[PDB]
């Protein structure tokens, strides 16, 4: 997969 | 139920038989490939042969045919998803699933056909589970195949801890010829790649329509999943409830929820072709293409297929940006444009001859079918929010996220 | 490396006698419709083993292992008289073929621990194993629930099997 | 060709009789009659080995149609593959106790079923269910 990712939060309660 | 799952292959030779029940005779088979031919060289063509009082259900892979025979009312929505499964399970396994593999594998196919199904009754199919006693290089039995979570061996370590996603979009459109939209859905598919360590319970939580509706945030971007069909790790009784997709995650690459939502939106790449095709003498395509979706976006690679006559000959293209190749194995002429960035017009007009003489046939008007693919865009909307690792060990991992649109069949219908 | 049968009529504490050279206890065990194969290492010559009940169903089913065959033992039931007739006249069914030629026969007065058993003379007149000619026989007084009398028997064997030192 | 297969397959070494019932298995696939070579894999069925004995299984269960009175020597075996503590070649014997056509046979296979339907790990009783 050539493309690249983004983090998404943990908890967003 | 399931009497005979066989493998057959292109020429009605059986690679491999394995029967479950013995309420079919194992010379049936041969009556299949001229059941098949004979059904099939005058049209009626079906999943479901009847030869006398046995159905054969079948599939056609690639060079395959696993067909399944059965006596009784077979529960045929059954039969086919194990058809399938098997087709999966033989593709986890054996990278590609062709006659070289069924003919090198028996030391391991006759032990899957054991293991899967018994007297009819698919038991244990999940092959990242199936990898840990049927082997290709025995233990007990995991625990796993035993208790309900069913799809995740307890123990797994790994030093990092990633969670990949992958809200791949896939838009589905058919142009009617006169110019208007008539089905214009969207498939999307978050399918993940998960890298845990332990028995984490997810939360995954999307900006779901009903779900910012109950809680009353009702008038900001939310998509309306129509339909969403999860993974069996989705405890769907508490999706049920109040929308929340609480799911133990397998490990390794699968397909966790595919949601299906309509829209009213213009398509994402309008094509106008027009065809100038004087019989006996030559065609034209003035098609333009233009890019309906936003500024920032690049479409990688479309491949905007346009069907050709099947006897046309000695092109030229005048295109604006991309190359054009005529493919004539499939009477078609792709034009691939590598960069095609939002906003963008690029025109195209093919040129053939034609042959003098007609032909003895008509051919049939086949669709302009693109094949783009446009990252870090989703057409429908949808944004994954949060993702809670909740693990009775305790730790912090790195859940990650990545937006693909597709195409679906992305067809438009011709002049 | 030579392998060895323990046929004969059903209920002559056979398999009995076979885990006591196996493992060494009184096993419980069913009527022995198939067959049971496990080996016996012991002396340096695997003892491998190969028991088939006596059920009528399976009397014609002792010929299956006939071919590459090299040894022979008869398990008798001494303790039925109103029997003993009819596994003579399956011994002499057994022991009138021409593929089993160079097995040694070898008997095993077994299950003694009751008063009524015999002698190692008496079956021996009664069974005629006299008159069993290129037949190198010998009988072999066992009790299966004290495992006496086994290796003994085994150990004439192996003076069967090699010939040297 | 057969003959020197059974050769093989009337051996003392374990890697001449296991190449000699994968061969087997492997006519069987290809689509020859090996039926007349059925009381001589039977021998080579009580193994210590697992990946072999699913073979043998195998040729039990296609080849008992066609050799019913021969497949009475494999009932004792069944009883006592049936009393093994691992739960895989235990239910492995259930799913071929039941796959058996052999009207012989099925009066034999009630008891070691009946004690299986009451085991206690739980992939041998969602074999014995199915058994029933
Ligand atoms: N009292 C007593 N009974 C014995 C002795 N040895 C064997 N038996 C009896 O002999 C019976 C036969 O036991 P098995 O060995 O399991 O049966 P088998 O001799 O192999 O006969 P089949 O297996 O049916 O062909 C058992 O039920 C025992 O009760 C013994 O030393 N003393
Ligand atoms: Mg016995």
């Amino acid at each position: 997969t050539s493309y690249d990712y983004c983090r998404v939060p943990m908890e967003d309660g | 139920s399931a009497s005979a799952v066989y493998v057959l292959d292109l020429k009605g030779k059986v690679l491999i038989c394995r029967n479950y029940r013995g309420d079919v005779d194992m010379s049936e088979v041969e009556h299949f490939m001229p059941i098949l031919m004979e059904k099939e060289e005058e049209g009626m063509l079906s999943p479901i042969l009847a030869h006398g009082g046995v159905r054969f259900m079948w599939i056609k892979h690639n060079n395959l045919y696993l067909v399944a025979t059965s006596k009784k009312n077979a529960c045929v929505s059954l039969v086919f998803s194990f058809l399938y499964k098997v087709v999966q399970v033989f593709s986890e396994y054996f990278k590609e699933l062709e006659e070289e593999s069924i003919r090198d594998n028996f030391v391991i196919i006759y032990e899957l056909l054991d293991e899967l199904m018994d007297f009819g009754y698919p038991q244990t199919t999940d092959s990242k589970i199936l990898q840990e006693y049927i082997t290709q290089e025995a233990p007990r039995p995991p625990a796993t195949v035993t208790n309900a979570v069913s799809w995740r061996s307890e123990g797994i370590k790994y030093r990092k801890n990633e969670v990949f996603l992958d809200v791949i979009e896939a838009v589905n459109l058919l142009v009617s010829a006169n110019g208007n939209v008539l089905r214009s859905e969207i498939v999307g598919s978050i399918k993940m790649r998960v890298f845990l360590s332990g028995m984490p319970e997810l939360r995954l939580g999307l900006n779901d329509k009903v779900l910012f509706d109950n809680t009353g945030r009702g008038k900001s971007k939310s998509v309306e999943l129509e339909d969403v069909k999860f993974h069996q790790c989705v405890r769907l009784s508490r999706f049920e409830n109040d929308r929340t997709i609480s799911f133990i995650p397998p490990d390794g690459e699968f397909e966790l929820m595919s949601y299906r939502l309509n829209t009213h939106v213009k398509p994402l790449i309008w094509i106008e072709s027009v065809i100038e095709k004087h019989s006996h003498s030559r065609i034209e395509y003035m098609v333009k293409a233009k890019s309906q979706f936003k500024r920032r976006s690049t479409a990688n690679n479309v491949e905007i297929h346009i069907p050709v006559p099947n006897d046309a000959d000695s092109p030229k293209f005048k295109t604006t940006v991309g190359s054009v190749k005529w493919v004539p194995e499939n009477s078609e002429i792709v034009w691939s444009v590598k960069s095609f960035p939002g906003g963008k017009e690029y025109l195209m007009r093919a040129h053939f001859g034609l042959p003098s003489v007609e032909a003895e046939d008509k051919e049939g008007k086949p669709p302009i079918s693109v094949k783009f693919e446009i990252p870090y865009f989703t057409t429908s909307g949808i944004q994954v929010r949060y993702l809670k690792i909740i693990e009775k060990s305790g730790y912090q991992a790195l859940p990650w996220v990545r937006y693909i649109t597709q195409n679906g069949d992305y067809q438009l219908r011709t002049q | 490396e030579m392998r060895i049968l323990m046929v004969g009529l059903d209920a002559a504490g056979k398999t009995t006698i076979l885990y006591k050279l196996k493992l060494g206890e009184i096993v419980t065990t069913i009527p022995t419709i198939g067959f049971n194969v496990e080996t016996v290492e012991y002396k340096n010559i695997s003892f491998t083993v190969w028991d088939v009940g006596g059920l009528d169903k399976i009397r014609p089913l002792w010929r299956h292992y006939f071919q590459n065959t090299q040894g022979l033992i008869f398990v008798v039931d001494s303790n039925d008289r109103e029997r003993v007739n009819e596994a003579r006249e399956e011994l002499m069914r057994m022991l009138a073929e021409d593929e089993l030629r160079d097995a040694v026969l070898l008997v095993f007065a077994n299950k003694q621990d009751l008063p009524n058993a015999m002698n190692a003379a008496e079956i021996t007149d009664k069974l005629g194993l006299h008159s069993l000619r290129h037949r190198n026989w010998y009988i072999q007084a066992t009790c299966a629930t004290s495992g006496d009398g086994l290796y003994e028997g085994l150990d004439w064997l192996s003076n069967q099997l090699r010939n040297q030192k | 060709e057969i003959f020197e297969l059974k050769a093989e397959l009337n051996s003392d070494k374990k890697e001449k009789k296991k190449e000699a019932v994968k061969k087997v298995i492997a006519s069987m696939t290809v689509g020859k009659d090996v039926s007349a070579l059925f009381p001589d894999v039977v021998n080579c069925m009580q193994t210590d080995n697992l990946e072999l004995k699913k073979l043998v299984y195998l040729y039990l269960m296609n080849y008992a149609k066609s050799q019913p009175d021969m497949a009475i020597m494999a009932v004792n075996t069944f009883v006592k593959d049936c009393e093994d503590p691992n739960p895989l070649i235990r239910a492995l014997a259930v799913r071929t106790m039941g796959c058996i056509r052999v009207d012989k046979i099925t009066e034999y296979l009630c008891e070691p079923l009946r004690k299986c339907l009451k085991d206690e790990d739980p992939y041998v009783r969602k074999t014995a269910a199915v058994c029933v």
